[PDB]
């Protein structure tokens, strides 16, 4: 019965959770670790990863 | 012993690493610290920063 | 050349440091992490080829 209520709510929680996954996607670098690639990397190299 | 440096022998070592989610055994030479719980501090823990 | 050697090395600390006081290595391109900084990273297998 309440269901146009329930669809705005998933909706904004499949939004935070589509956008909170996006963090463990490599976009092309060596991983997803902002820590990992600062430390095992020089910097002029790093700053392309 | 009678050409130029093209085709004189070189001897090459390849050290292939993991790093990957496992137990470390080869760390380096740094030195450790005492474990402090209940504050806000910078923590590396096998690299993990 | 085609029977190269692999002796893996474990549960040991490495000191890269010492491979720059050695004879002069002018092809150290480390693919990979990174040449100077390597003394600060533990490792979980090292494979050394030769």
């Amino acid at each position: 019965a309440l269901g146009k209520l329930q669809d705005v709510v998933n909706h904004n929680a499949q939004a935070l959770n589509t956008l909170v996954k996006q963090l463990s996607s490599k976009f092309g670098a060596i991983s997803s670790v902002l820590n990992d690639i600062f430390s095992r990397l020089d910097p002029p190299e790093a700053e392309v990863q | 012993p009678t050409y130029g440096v093209g085709h004189q022998p070189y001897r090459v070592v390849v050290l292939s690493f993991e790093l990957l989610h496992a137990p470390a055994t080869v760390c380096g030479p740094k030195k450790s610290t005492n474990l402090v719980k209940n504050k806000c501090v910078n923590f590396n823990f096998n690299g993990l920063k | 050349v085609y029977a190269w050697n692999r002796k893996r090395i474990s549960n040991c600390v490495a000191d890269y440091s010492v491979l720059y006081n050695l004879a002069p290595f002018f092809t150290f391109k480390c693919y990979g992490v990174s040449p100077t900084k390597l003394n600060d990273l533990c490792f979980t297998n090292v494979y050394a080829d030769s």
